[PDB]
RNA sequence: GCCCUGAAAAUGGAUGGCGCUCAAGCGUGUUACCUAUACUCUACCGUCAGGGUUGAUAUGAUGCCCUGACGAGUAGGCAGG
RNA sequence: AAGCUCGUAUCAGUUUUAUGAAUGUAAGAAUGAAGAGCUUUUAGUGGGCCAUUUUUGGUAAGC
RNA sequence: GGAAUACUGCCAGCUGGGACUGAGGACUGCGACGUAAGUCAAGGAUGCUGGCAUAAUGGUUAUAUGCCGCCCGUCUUGAAA
């Protein structure tokens, strides 16, 4: 009734980067709770998608999405990889990415 | 066949790749409760009732519990939960690939429904709340990280 | 507990099955905290389904004794 | 991280000098290579002699003893610095052998600057009474009934926002 | 022939260095006949000789 | 109050005196 | 998590503090910070009396008024401190310190709502007990800041109000854990604690 | 060994900044992680080398293939457009 | 770049042993390379600075 | 006196999760399994299913953000100038 999620909320955190130069193509995201690349493990593989809401109607809703996999980790802390069709936008860096549940390996 | 090839397409080499029965899960034992993640009925629980043909599962919810009919559904796109039923009491043999074409719902389709149903039914009443837990949805709750989550 | 400097596993064993500070352990609600972390962690789905269930009912009772 | 080396060497035997005279030093190292490094810069500070010239008899690994009892270790210690190398001894109250060399050396990177490749470790012996204990923060410990608190606790949080406001008690 | 070569080899090397500890004696390890090299660093800035 | 970057003439004008205290040394 | 994690600086150490309360905005974190004034820091006052007028001096030459500003008030001497590790300028930077807060005091809205703190930067549980340590406060003050009081005064304030509240609240719940008591111990209950809860 | 002293001015000033003090400093050890046009693997381009291919190949033998290695570049040289 | 002989035992910024006052000559020494030598001709080229290692002269030093 | 257990090393041990890739195009080859018939994970991906024509999809331009980007040519000198 209150819930209807079926998905864990990460954040969009960058491109994968050096100092200097980013690879658009790799996104980082954090997840809600993980800490470690133990607990990261499992998300691997899952369905991402992020969403937002646009000017103009496409197909009788407002209301567009992109979608992509986790990929990999990345460090310690569980921040992990992840790659979309179209790359997610930079103007989007520090913005909420849906983490699905399929595909379950569970 | 009859008709020689008008163009000239080079034939493939001999391909070797026989298809090999796919191997499920450990947790998929026949009369399993499901939570499905994707679809119409994205977040309901679901009983396992039959592996098929074409690498998927036929399940129902059964239709008079939460309002899942007889459904295909694939093998990823659900988590299965410890809790088992009693399945031996259905016949299920019926239902293979040929029973879902399509070439206002068929009359033959939901006599089908209630024999499964009803035979189903009576061995979920066994077990206390079950009826209930079935009809309500899964979500995620706020703290419930599912790497932690135990199903 | 009483226990002699640098002594052995034997000993050790002894003295601890002597004072039997398992049941003095597990008898704090420091242990029983420990327990309710892990008991909690190894719930089904269903079997927290039937917590709600029981935590619906539970409230009904307690909202009840007050306001009076 | 450490362990100890039982090594001998012999000067490969020449004409009508067979069987020499066998060289056994306890080296601790981190590996049996870094090991027999070590043996030949020893083996030319105590004579002259080569790498080449010598031999490897056997070097073999030694366990400590008895490694769920506490003992007490005098070390004496030669170790080069900025200035001419000089003599040294400190104690050690630990459990092993190999323990104690490794917690030396740390101590001996803290004060004195100097790194593994400096420090000849002569001799470590356990001292078996009390009162042979020359060093007070050792003999600190060598008290009957030795109860003391560890008061400031740090407890180390996973996550950023605590809602409680930590209180350190123990 | 060969899986019984090495094997044997390996055993009375064991049972040579177990030998030399019971008549306390010393058992000299046959001398290493072979190595392999990797290279370590870059093509650039590596002097002549 | 003094400065705590090194200036790179500096930087490099400490390993050409570094390097005259290596010749002096040998002799 | 919680869309606004009001913090609270009360034994914190300027920097660190920071720090975090910075990541945070960066990865689209909407803090709001409080009680600034009884932020701490490292070291004796004299000297974050320095490390600060020096500061200070600097301004501009030709023209004192077009530079390097000297803010008094706490609050900024923090804020400051933090846009310092956010590439301030860019979109992205502009970005945070827009999703920044830095009160002196606690007013509304947030004085009715909880706060927390940082773990990971609070004067006990990072600096060497008993050590030199620094609590902004007379820090401002001592270089301009003109109301230390006032905050203080209209504090006591709050404070009061407060605890006040409290109390209504500790007699509530006491209520409860009584009433739970009770009508704990019966079925229902049990089986509950069975599964734990 | 660390620390203060062990003098250097004059437009405001820089461990790069913020800031740091049981460090985010010094010494040392252990692991984990970050990333280059480097290395490994696969595809592709081109070049070079080695070859196959006719009582003719289901495409111009100045074709159609098979294998492998290689690929910075000024003056300058050679070649294909 | 063309031509001729080879396609090899033709050599190598390498080590070793042998033989003399870091360094000369040989190998039925090792390792590596099928890319070598002989004709004939034809473009471009005559900049220094820094570092290293031996020294040689050097006084406050630097050099 | 009797076991273990760490550590080092092995396995042509077993069982999972994730990403990237699918070059090639009748058959020949080396094999494996089967008593044979045959089959195969054996000289490089096949199988099933879904989405569309007022499509699906793909592009152009204008900006936005992230990261990177010293003013082209000539002529000196050791390059910057």
């Amino acid at each position: 009734a209150e819930s209807h999620r079926l998905y864990v909320k990460g954040k969009h955190l960058s491109y994968q980067r050096s100092k200097r130069v980013n690879n658009p193509n790799v996104s980082l995201i954090k997840i809600e709770g993980v800490a470690t690349p133990q607990d990261a493990q499992f998300y691997l593989g899952k369905r991402i998608a992020y969403v937002y809401r646009a000017s103009k109607e496409v197909r009788g809703s407002k209301i567009r999405v992109m979608w992509g996999k986790v990929t990999r980790t990345h460090g310690n802390s569980g921040v992990v990889r992840a790659t979309f069709r179209n790359n997610l936008p930079a103007k989007t860096f520090g913005a909420s990415v849906r983490i699905f549940l399929y595909p379950s390996n569970i | 066949p009859k008709w020689y090839p008008s163009e000239d397409v080079a034939a493939l080499k001999k391909t070797r790749k026989a298809a090999r029965p796919q191997k499920l899960r450990a947790s998929l034992v026949p009369g399993t409760v499901l939570i499905l993640l994707a679809g119409r009925f994205r977040g309901k629980r679901v009983v396992y009732l039959k592996h098929l043909e074409d690498n998927t599962l036929l399940i129902s919810g059964p239709f008079k519990v939460n309002g899942v009919p007889l459904r295909r559904v694939n093998a990823r796109y659900v988590i299965a939960t410890s809790t088992k039923v009693s399945v031996e009491g259905v016949n299920v043999e019926k239902f293979n690939v040929e029973y879902f074409a399509k070439e206002e719902i068929k009359a033959e389709r939901v006599e089908d429904q209630k024999v499964v149903d009803k035979a189903l039914i009576a061995e979920i009443k066994k077990t206390p709340l079950l009826k209930q837990y079935l009809s309500a949805s899964f979500s995620l709750k706020n703290g419930d990280k599912p790497h932690m989550l135990k199903f | 507990f009483a226990l002699p400097r640098g002594a052995r596993t034997a000993t050790v064993s002894k003295k601890w099955a002597a004072a039997a500070v398992c049941e003095k352990w597990a008898a704090s609600s420091w242990a029983k905290k420990i327990a309710q972390r892990e008991r909690r962690a190894a719930l089904t789905d269903f079997e927290r389904f039937q917590v709600m269930v029981l935590r619906k009912q539970k409230r009904y009772t307690v909202k009840k004794a007050l306001a009076k | 991280h450490f362990k100890e080396y039982q090594v001998i060497g012999r000067r490969l035997p020449t004409e009508s000098v067979p069987e020499p005279k066998l060289f056994r030093m306890r080296i601790f190292a981190s590996n049996e290579v870094i090991a027999k490094s070590r043996y030949w810069y020893f083996l030319q500070k105590l004579h002259k002699v080569k790498k080449a010239s010598g031999e490897i008899v056997s070097i073999n690994q030694i366990n400590e003893a008895h490694p769920t009892k506490v003992k007490n270790f005098g070390v004496w210690v030669r170790y080069d610095s900025r200035s001419g190398t000089h003599n040294m001894y400190k104690e050690i109250r630990d459990v092993s052998r190999v323990a104690a060399v490794e917690t030396l050396y740390q101590d001996m990177a803290a004060r004195h600057r100097a790194r593994f490749r400096s420090i000849h470790i002569l001799k470590v012996a356990e001292i078996e009474k009390t009162a042979d204990v020359k060093r007070q923060y050792v003999k600190q410990f060598l008290t009957k009934d030795l109860k003391f608190p560890l008061p400031h606790r740090v407890q180390k949080s996973t996550k950023t926002f605590s809602y409680k406001r930590p209180s350190t008690f123990y | 022939a060969y899986q019984k070569e090495y094997e044997t080899a390996e055993r009375n090397i064991i049972q040579a260095k177990r030998d030399a500890k019971a008549a306390g004696s010393y058992y000299v390890e046959a001398q290493h006949k072979l190595v392999f090299v990797v290279r370590i660093k870059g093509i650039n800035k590596i002097p002549p000789k | 109050r003094q400065s705590r970057r090194t200036s790179t003439k500096l930087k490099e004008g400490i390993k050409k005196k570094a390097s005259a205290h290596r010749k002096k040394e040998k002799k | 998590v919680e869309p606004v994690v009001v913090i609270d600086g009360k034994g914190h150490l300027v920097g660190r503090l920071a720090s975090v309360v910075a990541k945070q905005l960066l990865n689209g974190q909407k803090i709001v910070v409080v009680r600034a004034e009884e932020l701490n820091i490292s070291g004796e006052f004299f000297r974050n009396k320095l490390k600060y007028h020096d500061f200070l001096r600097k301004a501009t030459a030709f023209n004192k008024t077009r530079g390097p500003f000297h803010f008094r008030a706490p609050s900024r001497i923090f804020y400051k401190a933090l846009r310092g590790m956010v590439s301030h300028k860019t979109a992205r930077g502009k970005a945070a310190l827009e999703r920044l807060k830095v009160f002196e005091g606690i007013p509304p809205p947030y004085d009715k709502k909880k706060r927390v703190v940082v773990p990971q930067a609070l004067r006990v549980l990072r600096l060497k007990p008993g050590r030199k340590y620094t609590t902004l406060g007379k820090l401002s003050t001592s270089v301009g800041w003109k109301y230390e009081d006032v905050v203080a005064k209209l504090e006591a304030k709050r404070k009061v109000s407060s605890a006040e509240y409290y109390a209504k609240k500790r007699a509530f719940t006491k209520k409860v854990a009584s009433a739970n008591a009770t009508a704990a111990e019966s079925d229902v209950a049990k089986q509950l604690a069975a599964l734990g809860y």
